[PDB]
Formats: structure tokens, sequence, C-alpha cells
């Protein structure tokens, strides 16, 4: 995060943009939990 | 006697307590009553320590049989 005025003077100084596209992800990373292997864990005490 | 995920509280009851006794008589070392009518609430809650995936650190494989070590030295083996 950087000043606007500042990345200008770098970008027309110094720096060069040579990027024209960006990446988006695909995956929602949405997932679902069953609560009777954690009921069965807890019955048990131990378990592998 | 409090202060686990579960409590036992020694012995699960057969009923109701026998011998035509109150549940409370002396406390000696039993303090915690609790009685319910027709089930009870907050019935989705339990606590486990889960683990998805087994975290660990990468180390390069190098050994001594480098080529390194016969370019700079003198390299000979004697059994």
């Amino acid at each position: 995060v950087t000043t606007a005025t500042l990345k200008r003077q770098l970008l027309q100084g110094i720096l060069q943009i040579d990027d024209t596209a960006a990446d988006v992800p695909v995956t929602y990373g949405e997932m679902v939990l069953q609560g009777t292997n954690l009921v069965t864990a807890l019955v048990m005490g131990k378990a592998v | 006697i409090a202060g686990l995920f579960n409590i036992p509280a020694g012995i699960i009851p057969t009923g109701n307590v026998l011998s035509t006794i109150e549940v409370c008589a002396h406390r000696c070392i039993f303090d915690f009553f609790k009685q319910i009518r027709s089930d009870d609430n907050s019935l989705y809650s339990a606590q486990f320590d889960i683990l998805l995936g087994t975290y660990c650190n990468t180390l390069n494989f190098v050994r001594f049989l480098e080529l390194g070590l016969s370019v700079a030295c003198i390299c000979t083996k004697f059994p």
C-alpha cells in the first residue's frame, strides 16, 4: 500500500508495468461436516 | 467433579432413587443436582480437537557425495 503520487513517480522513473491480466480463483471452499463422527469420537475417547 | 467435556457423575442411575430417600440427603462429595421434564436444549454442542492434514517442514537432501569436493581436492578411496 503506497501513496498514489509516489507510485506514479516510481512507475514513471524506474519501475515498469508489463501486466495485462489477473488471476481469479474458481473454488468457493464450501464444505460441510457431519456430527456423527464427532459424537462417536467423544463417546469412545480414544480413536484412530 | 465438573470441568470436563462430559460429567458421568459416577454411574448412570437406574431411573429414580430407590429406598424412598431424597436425592440430596447429606452433601459429602456430591453437590450438583439438575432435574429435567422433557429433553433439553443446546442439542448441538460438542468438543473435539479436529485436524486436517499433517503439516511438517521440508529439508533439502544434501549428502557428502558431491562433485564440488572431488573437483576442489583430490578424491581417493582406501578401503
